[PDB]
């Protein structure tokens, strides 16, 4: 159905085989999260694919996609569900040959509900 | 995977974090992320986590940890100094 | 000299315990809500808007020990006042019901929220 509000840990692996770990938080249609070198935000327009903006705050550590500016990721809705496990294929906007595979694991609901 | 410095060649069997700690002890100096990744041929994400994990194994490793200006490049980084290691 | 409700957004945090155990994480502030996590734990709290913030800490990765070496859920107390600075914060946060157990948190602002 529709993805659960709460806190998720994510694992991601790119086509250039770099991998990394982060957290992700969903609060309604708002998606936010980050890892050791970059952070991300997006809104669920709930009718399209989700555009996720990736911002680098630590350039001493390379992007798993080895992009050294801000970029956008495409996440398709089709695969999002209310399960406690999720697997996602997310490519760079305007370049399908560049991508990350995400495994999301649900940890906990949110403290103030809806 | 990782390489073992000639400094500690004869410890091949020990887990990575013991191996790193022992190497650190042999430097007798404040070690950062970049020092470790360099010497063990691993990437920086991995190097960071190793420091984090070591700092949580107090029954094995006796150390200090400061968070300090470098560069700069007006930022601070975690550095670690490893007194010694227990293998019994 | 400013109250704990300061900029909404995403923060990177570095913390060191009273026994010099450490970690790296991110933290998101959104209205009266605090959420974040690292490689081994997650945390949440409500800004009661008059008191100290109670922050609930849960470990999800049992391959890695808690930075305070606590083997169940615990709570941290985050002080009302925070004192501020330019995109930098330093916080003393002790464990609820035991003040000798604590973490020093170094937080850096990354970015506002998209909405």
């Amino acid at each position: 159905m529709i993805m659960k509000d709460g806190i998720y840990s994510i694992i991601f692996i790119s086509n250039e085989d770099s991998c990394g770990e982060g957290i992700l938080i969903k609060n309604g249609n708002m998606i936010t999260g980050g890892d050791i070198a970059s952070v991300y935000q997006g809104v669920l327009s709930e009718d399209e694919d989700i555009i996720l903006h990736v911002h680098r705050y630590n350039y001493e550590i390379p992007s798993v996609l080895n992009i050294e500016q801000d970029y956008q990721l495409v996440i398709p809705k089709k695969v999002l569900s209310n399960d406690n496990n999720l697997t996602l294929h997310c490519h760079v906007r305007g370049n399908e040959k560049l991508f990350v595979d995400v495994y999301a694991k649900f940890i906990e609901p949110l403290v103030i509900k809806n | 995977d990782y390489v073992i410095p000639d400094s500690v060649k004869n410890y091949d069997g020990e887990p990575l974090y013991i191996l790193v700690s022992l190497w650190c002890k042999l430097q007798e100096k404040w070690i950062s992320r970049n020092d470790i990744a360099e010497a063990f041929g691993i990437n920086l994400r991995r190097a960071s986590f190793i420091i984090t994990y070591i700092s949580r194994r107090k029954e094995k490793i006796s150390f200090r940890v400061r968070y300090v200006s470098y560069g700069n490049l007006h930022y601070k980084r975690l550095e670690i100094f490893i007194y010694d290691v227990n293998l019994e």
